[PDB]
């Protein structure tokens, strides 16, 4: 699904694909 | 902590829950948020499988949408009979994403992002009608767009030998074509941009306070290629950035008021609410009378 | 390969659209990457966190008096204290929130919404105090008796000194919309009204001022979805810095 | 059930089943449809393998021809001068399937239909003649179509400051151009599209009957880029809409009087037969009366 | 790759395209699906149910009495009863059925069509009753011993109170086509006529104005095939809300 | 057969594969 | 050298691959 | 490297790999 | 990454790959 042919690492497709998050971060900032 | 959620999570059956010597909903403002979850107490739940789009609604998704970043209409003509500071057939845009309130807004969710702007450029042609200049057909013409990082001596005319690109990157693009789809990488000597900046640029103290000496880009010194035409057109171009590989960093409230500088985030609201100073929200007749109520 | 028919959606610049893109600087390689804090990999990170609604919506209320609410000891029982239009688009005290303000970029929202109200009182102030949540359908409530058959919950001020009421996620479609018309099926949340259920008890030396800080977050089943444009800003005419960036 | 045919099914022979106690075909129209197939009665059948075409009467098949859903022929000039909710370079179409009757009754042939809308929208540019001007080429526009959700705020100008698209999806592609193939999804936060609505939209007494608050996509807000020509033209845009992804529940009658609004489904035939009121079918001279006959 | 030719057929928007698109949404995940009633994943599926034909198309027969039949107790033995042009393109009783308003989006059909025929009278209402089908090539039979050399199906009326005659797909070719001619071989499907055989009985207490309701369904090899635009609608004007869901 | 270089499962073509139908659903909606 | 990415079997190339033929159908229609 | 969609095999790229060649041909036409 | 499809190995993307360099030939270039 990646058309990526160019040889910059940058310039490729945008990665929505990122799905782990850490939300206690922000909600539970404690100990 | 080691959450990989790809959709949104179910929740479980709740039953009566009242017990003695622990509670969840009684929590503690004054830490952070609460993890009173919904089984845990004030419903008595169903457990529902959850598989609502969670992929819509990542900060990727939020933020490549390609917005516009600069509004160009600088005037194609002879400039050299009469202008001043005219838009010369080219502009020298300092790249800023500031210009307009909403990816300025977006981007400025986040104190922090590191993200390659996928740059794309569409330009629009219009006759200019001040000369009273018939239609005569919309011209297709190449449009250089040079990106000059800092530094780099910004171009002073149209045909100013600036734009020869030895070694600065550039774009030749026609108005008759597809907009030139390019990124500009994550052009920052620091690991992300800071979008908000609580600092001068310089060291001396009349600096300019906010602008980060790391996010300048530079300027994308947008030209007309081939010489000028006896009938002038207005040639309007608008540079869309789409934040591509999103990584933000430290969320922020959002700007409410309207926005008043690019350089800093100066403030003025509207003169009654919504959105003023003094009242950001929209104000109610009273703290228990009750809007938009279907009677 | 060699023959190649060009598409009817050829050409578009989608503003949303993720094709890969020339790269502009070469070989460019970027900064290293370094651990900062608060990487922030979905925006429903930020609406699981609180935030404060305006409960004094009122032409008095100037400034700082907007997040508060002066509750005082009413003689009367079965109070009303006061009411949230729980919509976030209609302008209404959530629009300021973390849940609120990133919730107004999307068509489409779902999910269990957080209610947690803090009690900003003296220690010696105290008086239960009921948080009732009602599904759409009917007119907001106004009295107690016809506001607890709801989603309501009983607030002793105690020692953690505030509640988390949680709204349940009822709605025959899977997504509530902002449909800019507070009063849709498929716009409307409910009505969160606050009554006295023991009325505020203070002393003679504390302040019969006392204020409640409440907040909205979301939950982890929360979720939005068509983005849009958010109504908060508005670019009537260029900001200070436009034609001097250009120079 | 479990049927995952591919091709008309075969008859097979049939012998004279004159047998007493059973009988395929009287059956009993008060439950349902009949089982009477073609071997069972009422015919002496051959054994003749049939492969005939069922891939072309599938329900994708069937609803993936992308048909007209707004045609609009707004006049692009300088609004300006004179112009009253004239389409000033800009119209915000609020997204229906109802305004054109093609698409419409294939869509109200079905209650509810997940499906997602590959919109095409083919622009074609026609100089007009009321100001008597020359045809002086046809200017290839770049052509904004920025899809709004529901609460966010539809544009009041073609510069409107609204295009600036920081999280709203918009296309940019110009006339001389293939159309802007792009697909809206699912856009519904129920699990279908209810085309048909039995239920008001508000939780108030005065909501307007049939919408479904669910299927408010939005508006598909589509505007010139470029600023005003000399020279008037009429840029009309048809956006097509090809439900792509089909998948529809409980079918229903077609629509067989003309349609009338798009807000509900208000009916009146024509003032004679074939689909009036009192008689969808063209009327003939008798009931043993037949006509299309060969003598 | 690289050396790319644009074929003739580029740049075309061919409404019945099946490329893939660009998405509007980029990460847009769409609303769960719940197990709705009723999926129609075939059409077909739609017109193998059973339709009303209007039978009285007759300008007498205005609104409620035009899918009903008023047969009475004739006085003549084989006696014509109606006669149905199986024409489903060419605006007949059948048009305004689900086996002929989706066959008026196809320009092809074939397969044999289902004739289902009830008898809405009294119990006590007795008397066969014959359904001939004929194969197209003459004129529309108007006597019985004419039309019982077809396919005919004799019903007494019984319990059931219902017959189910079978057309069988008589065709030279592989597929009727809708020609908008009904005289055509490649269109006319032939003509189903309706007989008394042994008279409607009915007693004095029963009325003598007993009622058909038939209906034609589709069988299992029913198919459609070019699609068509039906010409049932006719958008002669704009809408009303056209101009207004512009604003 | 499939062009869908796009990341999202909903761009892709259009799904003229569902060859499996119930009509049992609409025909004998008994027992 | 297909570059049938339609999903329609009829949509495909010209196919000039038919070399087999039988000629005497014309040829010698005879026993 | 090509690109011969096509299902003429004379319609394929110009094969520049002859390399192999006799030069006794002409130089030394002999014996 | 290489989308070369031309018969000459000049004609090919331009090689951002030669990682490797001698600075000892410009910095040191004794002994």
């Amino acid at each position: 699904n990646q058309i990526n042919f160019y040889k910059d690492s940058y310039a490729a497709s945008a990665s929505k694909q990122d799905f782990s998050q850490d939300p206690s971060k922000f909600t539970e900032p404690v100990v | 902590i080691e959450s990989i959620i790809k959709t949104a999570t179910d929740t479980v059956k709740s039953e009566i829950n009242a017990e003695l010597g622990v509670v969840p909903s009684l929590n503690a403002v004054e830490t952070g948020a609460t993890s009173n979850t919904e089984p845990e107490e004030a419903i008595q739940t169903r457990t529902v499988i959850n598989q609502h789009g969670v992929s819509e609604t990542l900060v990727e998704n939020f933020l490549s949408r390609a917005a516009l970043v600069s509004k160009r209409s600088f005037e194609y003509k002879d400039h050299t009979s009469s202008t001043a500071q005219t838009d010369k057939n080219f502009f020298k845009w300092t790249i800023n994403t500031r210009s307009f309130v909403q990816l300025r807004r977006k981007l400025e969710l986040f104190t922090y992002l590191r993200f390659d702007a996928e740059i794309t450029i569409l330009t629009t042609v219009a006759v200019n009608g001040s000369n009273n200049n018939t239609y005569v057909g919309l011209p297709d013409l190449t449009l250089q767009a040079m990106f000059v990082p800092t530094g780099a001596l910004t171009p002073e005319k149209q045909d100013s030998f600036h734009w020869q690109s030895g070694s600065n990157a550039s774009v030749f693009f026609k108005i008759s074509d597809p907009p030139a789809r390019m990124t500009i990488p994550f052009m920052c000597i620091n690991s992300a941009y800071s979008v908000f900046y609580d600092g001068f640029a310089g060291f001396e103290k009349t600096g300019l306070y906010g602008i980060n000496p790391a996010d300048t880009i530079g300027n994308l010194c947008v030209r007309i290629v081939n010489e000028h035409q006896p009938v002038g057109f207005t040639v309007t171009v608008r540079v869309y950035m789409k934040p591509k590989h999103i990584k933000a960093w430290a969320p922020r409230p959002p700007r409410t008021l309207p926005y008043m500088s690019i350089a800093n985030a100066n403030y003025k609201g509207k003169e009654r609410a919504p959105n003023a100073l003094n009242a950001i929200i929209g104000n109610r007749d009273s703290v228990k009378t009750m809007p938009h109520n279907i009677v | 390969g060699v023959p190649t028919y060009l598409l009817p959606g050829s050409g578009q610049f989608l503003t949303t659209d993720d094709h890969s893109s020339a790269p502009v600087l070469p070989c460019f390689n970027p900064t290293p990457e370094m651990h900062i804090p608060g990487q922030v990999r979905n925006m429903l990170e930020v609406v699981q966190v609180e935030s404060m609604m305006e409960i004094n919506n009122t032409e008095s209320a100037v400034g700082m008096e907007r997040l508060k609410v002066d509750i005082s000891a009413l003689t009367d029982v079965d109070q009303l204290l006061f009411n949230i239009p729980l919509d976030i688009q209609l302008d209404g005290p959530l629009r300021n929130t973390l849940v609120g303000n990133i919730s107004r970029y999307y068509t489409h929202w779902s999910g269990s919404l957080e209610m947690t109200f803090m009690f900003c009182g003296s220690f010696m102030a105290t008086g239960k105090l009921i948080l009732c949540y009602t599904p759409p359908g009917g007119s907001c409530p106004t009295t107690r008796e016809t506001a607890m058959l709801g989603t309501h919950i009983v607030w002793d001020f105690g020692l953690q000194s505030s509640i988390t009421l949680i709204i349940p996620w009822i709605s025959g479609s899977h997504y509530r919309m902002f449909n800019n018309d507070a009063k849709s099926t498929n716009a409307n949340v409910g009505y969160v009204t606050c009554f006295m259920q023991t009325n505020l008890i203070v002393p003679s030396e504390s302040s019969d001022t006392c204020s409640l800080i409440g907040f909205i977050a979301a939950k982890d089943d929360f979720s939005l979805r068509l983005m849009r444009d958010s109504p908060d800003i508005g670019q009537i005419d260029h900001l200070h810095g436009a034609e001097a960036a250009y120079q």
